[PDB]
RNA sequence: GGAUUAUGACUGAACGCCUCUAAGUCAGAAUCCCGCCCAGGCGGAACGAUAGCGCCGGAGCCUCGGUUGGCCUCGGAUAGCCGGUCCCCCGCCGGGGUCCGGUGCGGAGAGCCCUUCGUCCCGGGAAACGGGGCGGCCGG
RNA sequence: UUUGAUCCUUCGAUGUCGGCUCUUCCUAUCAUUGUGAAGCAGAAUUCACCAAGCGUUGGAUUGUUCACCCACUAAUAGGGA
RNA sequence: GCGGGAUGAACCGAACGCCGGGUUAAGGCGCCCGAUGCCGACGCUCAUCAGACCCCAGAAAAGGUGUUGGUUGAUAUAGA
RNA sequence: GGGACGGGGCCACGCGAGCGCACGGGGUCGGCGGCGAUGUCGGCUACCCACCC
RNA sequence: AGGUGGCCCGGGGGCCCCGGGUGUUACAGCCCCGCCCCGGCAGCAGCAGCUCGCCGAAUCCCGGGGCCGA
């Protein structure tokens, strides 16, 4: 089975390379493994980009297969992609690895000082919900 | 401080290309279940590739001849001994760090085993090609112990289904006390989200 | 070159309801169920429609060596439906010139002894494949009818008693004996 | 020629030099594909010294300049008339591609003739490169991308960065 | 009251294929896997700690049984994360695979 | 005895017909490989009998060195999987189906548990079924 | 596995023809095992494939390797180290 | 004499006082074995004897509906 | 000729006297700290043994 | 025309898509040509830290690592 399709008018997410972590669309399919790619709002110039550096989401937006740069900006800020991308459960765990890499050593000390009391409470509840299922059983 | 490895789905040259470097760099490696390894190419070509090695015995006293081991362990140890300088005291003091087992012994079943992704058949082979197992190969070439290994690799799968059930049974209790409590750990999470741990 | 898409569809009649879990199909109906797993072929089986009235199979990005696998599954599925609705009946004669060929069924349809072939005292203890029920015909002098549902279990076991009885060391332009196959047919008729 | 990098695209005009015999000579011009502005000159005296009696010692390269592309943001369907020698007897060819620029559809032409014919770099005479509208293409590797509603999935994404997590614990996933 | 150094496995001298130059000894560092990361470990004082039979002096302590060979990290090597090192006295062949330390303290942060 | 060569056949496309073949499936041999049979490795196991000797917790002396936190476990698929419902049919809780949630894996090894400067007062929170030291059984 | 051509190594020495005895090896297969085509009805015979595990003899004359002839046989195949 | 061609009187780089630092040549970078643990780029190829780098240690005429390209005319909404 | 208040650049504008910094005819400190008598500090070479090449 | 508003024939769902045909910007869009100061403006081998180059009398400043002091 398949669900996510390459189709004229789909928004992909560039994984690596020079343009790290930007949503961008697909205008055209040149060949088996090459295309014509543009995103005007996330600070990208209209260029040619392969398929091995993009992983793709379930957003489409309707425009012609060689449309110039305006009709994309109309369909883009019409559907408001730059909020629904940031409202997904997929680009919140990106800034989570950014907050994790940008952690000051004091802000690591306040996690060692927050887990250590935090999980001696869960363990003191599981100890009572094993034998809250054992008083009934015995 | 001691590595472990599985043997299903890994290739033979790609695994021994990682392991003959990681041994020489001071790291004890144990590779278990070396009958689920599979070899590239079809079956009958790797069998004639091996029986043309079994025909090569030293002519005047074959007891001095090439010791043809038949187990899939002492084959994987053979094809590591080739990737090592086994005449010098930095080869003979490295092969006593490696330890190879057929099947899986009880000292290494209640431990989490690591899996190399760079040597897997589904990654490093096109999916329209042919592969060949090693166990059915050794049985075809003189290994007498599949009728024991198959049932000792049956009694532990039955023991680990049970251990996965009681792992789920403690996890649900953990997510229900984590549903009851969070009135009083409401403040020990607004300090974790702003440091990126529960997204 | 690399062809981008090729597909094929099969209509199913409404005495049969089919489904699939993953890649192995199952088809049940008037005479039983059959299951065949296609896990070595790497295609996409889709089953379009409410009431499940037809099937469709795809293969993306394939060369000439695997555009062959579009039709040769549709055939083993039309054969899967025929072997459940109708069921197969292979009729096979028994040519002999001078000695009498003796044919006797052991095990209520699941074994065949063969005697007196070319005067050979050597009986041939031929076993069928589990799934096939042989029989001596009626309203005909010499004839076997093999019946069953799976064609793969029928035709191989039919060819076994065709190769069990051969001719050693002589001509086969003159010595023409054996139980040969006449007609491939179904149990009942549409 | 060493087809290294991507082939840039030069336009060369050249001539013989004036004699007391003739007052002014006429001027010729070609289209040369070259990695730089020197082997376009050493290719120009080969395609001129294969058609007219003109040598390097009796001429001068009047102008040798880069030619940009009129529209490098559109997608175009090229078509190339080749002429290549072989191990036994020369041949002509006509072969199409699909690319943006002529420079990339000849970087592609030299790379595909290297792959499918082992025609080396010193055996290839590019005579004519013309872009075409979509009707007169004859070969099936282009006419199949002629659909307005094209649609295909990415079936089997084999992973990379094979050695960064080099010793992991979990088996991967190749369904996306 | 914990470790204040970083692990480093000695790997080989700077050799060609049929020579060898023992005055420049290679290292691998657990955690670094490219040449672009190893700009942190330039000029860091590395060391090597062994032990022997007799008893020797120790700066700020009673004479123990242990000995050291100090050193220094000079420049990178390869595209993977290997790095060279210049010790004062050239190293023995007993330590191929054993453990040396590298410090951090001639810092540049 | 097993796996199969040579060769002989089945279903079945490419080539709307065909066809032993390209994917899959069957029978098959003085050959190959194992048994029966002969030796038993700087390879192990169980059981005994144990002569100034062993089963059990003190300051000291010579030597041999490498280490400077641990992870106490499903099996497997890759043109697919993971978890709740077992509301419901079936097995002595288990799987099968329906359905509800995730799916570039967050019930993530890019990971999680432990965290070592010491003590004395005074309170706020969280424990109260708690912390530590000895008599009743197994995992095997 | 024939004879020739050449002259690189050994002439302060590599013991030089045949046979007896004795292990192993190759296949370009004479016979036996399993299989195809015939101007193959059976019986006989010729042709080819996988295939070298197992066999391939007793004697007169000659210094003989070579030859030639009498018997038996399943077959009296050819050679190297 | 030296680095490379696994090995080697002549081939390819290069010609020497004893030593520190740097960079290169012919060559090479899965492991032995210093170096790709590049998100390397585009394609052809399945062998029951695949194949893999000057001198070099081996091989052909002819064949193939095995496949990938190509070339010339003669049947295409002229149902061929 | 200014155009009737115009900003930046010109090594243009046969005994002058004293002082100092210096990317200047090949490195100095006019800077320091812990270890030392029967168990320890130095000695490359010369003797035995192990290892990399 | 790399076949879209519509229009029109055909099959699926609880109007919508996917189907094949007709014809000119259609309730999408592209391309070619004339003129409006090479129409007007920012900018310029582009800090949309990568659409495509060669350069420095038309080029200068900081900082880091190593080895050596005759
Ligand atoms: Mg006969
Ligand atoms: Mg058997
Ligand atoms: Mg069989
Ligand atoms: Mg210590
Ligand atoms: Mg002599
Ligand atoms: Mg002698
Ligand atoms: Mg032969
Ligand atoms: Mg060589
Ligand atoms: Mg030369
Ligand atoms: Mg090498």
């Amino acid at each position: 089975v398949f669900r996510r399709f390459v189709e004229v008018g789909r928004v992909a997410y560039v994984s690596f390379g020079p343009h790290a972590g930007k949503l961008v669309a697909i205008v055209d399919v040149i060949d088996q493994n090459r295309a014509l790619v543009d995103g005007p709002c996330t600070r990208v110039r209209r260029q040619a980009m392969p398929f091995k550096c993009m992983q793709l989401t379930d957003f489409i937006l309707k425009f012609p297969h060689s449309a110039r740069q305006k009709y994309v900006r109309k369909a883009w800020e019409k559907a408001d992609i730059n909020t629904k991308w940031a409202a997904t459960r997929w680009a919140k765990k990106i800034e989570a690895r950014e907050r994790k890499a940008k952690m000051t050593d004091f802000d690591r000390y306040k996690v060692m000082k927050a887990k250590k009391m935090r999980n001696r409470i869960i363990k003191n509840e599981v100890k009572k919900l094993q034998r809250a299922a054992l008083l009934k059983a015995s | 401080q001691v590595l472990v490895l599985d043997g299903r789905g890994h290739l033979l040259g790609r695994l021994a290309a990682i392991v003959a470097k990681q041994v020489l760099l001071g790291r004890k490696v144990v590779v278990v279940r070396c009958e689920g390894i599979n070899i590239s190419g079809n079956f009958y070509r790797n069998k004639l590739k091996y029986l043309a090695f079994l025909r090569k015995r030293m002519n005047t006293n074959p007891s001095r001849g090439p010791y043809h081991f038949r187990a899939p362990s002492r084959i994987f140890w053979r094809t590591v001994r080739g990737m090592l300088p086994h005449k010098t005291k930095r080869g003979q003091a490295a092969l006593d760090r490696l330890k190879v087992f057929d099947g899986i012994p009880p000292p290494y079943d209640k431990k989490k085993r690591m899996v190399v992704p760079a040597a897997l058949k589904v990654v490093r082979l096109k999916p329209t090609r042919k592969f060949a197992y090693l166990g059915r190969l050794a049985h075809e070439v003189g290994w007498k112990y599949q009728a024991v290994t198959a049932t000792l690799e049956e009694k532990r799968k039955e023991k680990a289904k049970i251990h996965y059930r009681k792992k789920k049974q403690l996890m649900r209790l953990r997510k229900q006390a984590e549903k009851n409590v969070e009135k009083k750990i409401s403040k020990f999470t607004d300090v974790l989200k702003t440091h990126g741990l529960l997204v | 070159m690399k062809t981008i898409l090729s597909n094929q569809t099969v209509d199913i009649p409404e005495n049969v309801d089919i489904s699939l879990k993953g890649r192995t199909v199952i088809v049940k109906g008037p005479r039983g169920t059959l299951r065949r797993d296609f896990n070595h072929i790497n295609v996409e089986l889709s089953l379009l429609g409410k009431k499940k009235k037809r099937l469709r199979v795809d293969k993306w990005w394939g060369n000439r060596k695997e555009l062959a696998t579009v039709r040769t599954i549709c055939s083993h599925v039309q054969n899967m439906i025929k072997g459940v609705t109708l069921g197969f009946r292979y009729k096979m004669r028994s040519v002999y010139a001078h000695f009498p060929i003796n044919v006797v069924i052991q095990e209520n349809g699941s074994l065949v002894e063969i005697r007196n072939f070319l005067g050979e005292k050597y009986i041939r203890r031929v076993r069928m494949r589990p799934g096939v029920a042989c029989s001596v015909s009626q309203a005909q002098k010499d004839e076997l009818v093999l019946e069953g549902n799976d064609i793969e279990l029928v035709s191989n076991s039919a060819a076994l008693i065709q190769q069990a009885t051969t001719v050693k060391n002589k001509d086969i332009r003159k010595f023409l004996d054996g139980i040969y196959v006449s007609e491939k047919g179904t149990v009942q008729q549409a | 020629m060493k087809a290294s990098g991507t082939l840039r695209e030069y336009k060369v005009v050249g001539r013989c030099l004036p004699t007391p015999k003739c007052r002014t000579p006429p001027l010729y011009r070609m289209r040369i594909f070259a990695p730089n502005h020197v082997v376009a000159k050493s290719r120009f005296w080969y395609f001129v010294s294969q058609l007219k009696k003109m040598k390097k010692s009796s001429g001068e390269i009047v102008y040798c300049g880069q030619v940009f592309e009129k529209s490098p943001l559109r997608v175009k369907n090229f078509g190339i008339w080749l002429r290549y020698d072989s191990r036994s007897g020369t041949h002509n060819m006509y072969r199409e591609y699909r690319d943006l620029t002529t420079a990339g559809a000849v970087t592609q032409c030299y790379r595909d003739m290297g792959a499918r014919h082992r025609a080396r770099a010193h055996s290839i005479q590019i005579m004519k490169v013309e872009e075409i509208a979509a009707s007169k293409c004859r070969r099936p590797a282009v006419k199949q991308f002629h659909d307005s509603k094209i649609k295909f999935p990415l079936p089997h994404r084999v992973l990379r960065r094979q050695h960064k997590p080099r010793f992991t614990t979990k088996r991967p996933n190749t369904f996306f | 009251s914990g470790r204040l150094w970083c692990k480093a496995i000695f790997a080989g001298y700077k050799r060609g294929l049929r020579n060898q130059r023992e005055h420049t000894a290679l290292l691998k560092i657990e955690g670094v896997y490219a040449r672009d990361e190893t700009e942190f470990y330039l000029g860091k004082r590395c060391a090597y700690v062994y032990k022997a039979k007799n008893n020797t002096v120790t700066p700020g302590g009673k004479p123990n049984k242990t000995r050291v060979i100090w050193g220094k990290v000079t420049r990178a090597h390869g595209n993977s994360g290997m790095v060279r090192a210049k010790f004062r006295s050239n190293l023995p062949a007993k330590a191929i695979g054993h453990r040396i330390r590298v410090m951090l303290y001639p810092s540049r942060i």
